[PDB]
């Protein structure tokens, strides 16, 4: 439904 | 990049302070509450570390309405997969498994068992620190196993090492439900 992945969050 | 990323679901950060002068639930305390990426980020930077806390302090991210606590009804028929740490690299690697464990909350990587998740907690303690995801319902095994898995592998634990669940009332009232 909103799933990020590590990478997308430790992005911002 | 100008909006805000939101989250699956809305969480709360808590602090236990280590006071034995007070009742153990007086010693919560609700930090803040976010629903996005960036928020989640602002709250995090801005906070000290795991490392840095006091024996005895924990810190709790929960689902927003659900208490960092057994006696919640989202946790009182359920149980946590735990980690105990050795005391060695506190320093070294204690923030990056708790940082670790906030991103397999908030990105939701139990995939269909996200539901289940109730939060995580992170004990500092003389003893070996401890981290923990703590889900609804011991009797779910298929929910259960497979956070279980998620969680093991993105800690990077090799297949060698087993990890297990307790349910709250066991833990309350040690022998694991299940191991993975
Ligand atoms: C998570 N939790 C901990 N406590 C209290 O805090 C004590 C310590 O529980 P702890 O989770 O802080 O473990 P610690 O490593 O300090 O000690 P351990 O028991 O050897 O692992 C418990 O014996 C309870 O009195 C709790 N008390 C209530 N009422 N509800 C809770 O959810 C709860």
């Amino acid at each position: 439904k909103k799933r990020y992945s590590r990478x997308q969050l430790l992005x911002f | 990049h100008y909006i805000k990323h939101p989250l699956q679901n809305r969480w709360a950060l808590w602090f236990f302070k280590n006071d034995k002068s007070k009742t153990w639930q007086a010693n919560l305390r609700l930090i803040s509450k976010f629903d996005t990426v960036e928020d989640f980020w602002a709250l995090y930077n801005h906070i000290q570390l795991s490392s840095n806390l006091m024996p005895g302090c924990d810190y709790s991210l929960f689902k927003d309405g659900i208490e960092p606590m057994w006696e919640d009804e989202k946790n009182k028929r359920g149980g946590r997969w735990l980690i105990t740490l050795n005391k060695q690299q506190r320093r070294s690697d204690l923030d990056r498994f708790w940082l670790e464990t906030l991103l397999c909350l908030i990105g939701e990587s139990f995939d269909d068992y996200s539901d289940d998740v109730c939060g995580a907690v992170v004990n500092v303690r003389a003893k070996g620190d401890k981290i923990a995801i703590w889900t609804t319902e011991c009797e779910n095994r298929e929910a259960v196993t497979h956070i279980g898995r998620v969680y093991k592998e993105r800690l990077g634990l090799p297949p060698k090492i087993v990890i297990g669940y307790q349910s709250h009332a066991d833990t309350a009232t040690t022998k694991n439900r299940f191991v993975v």
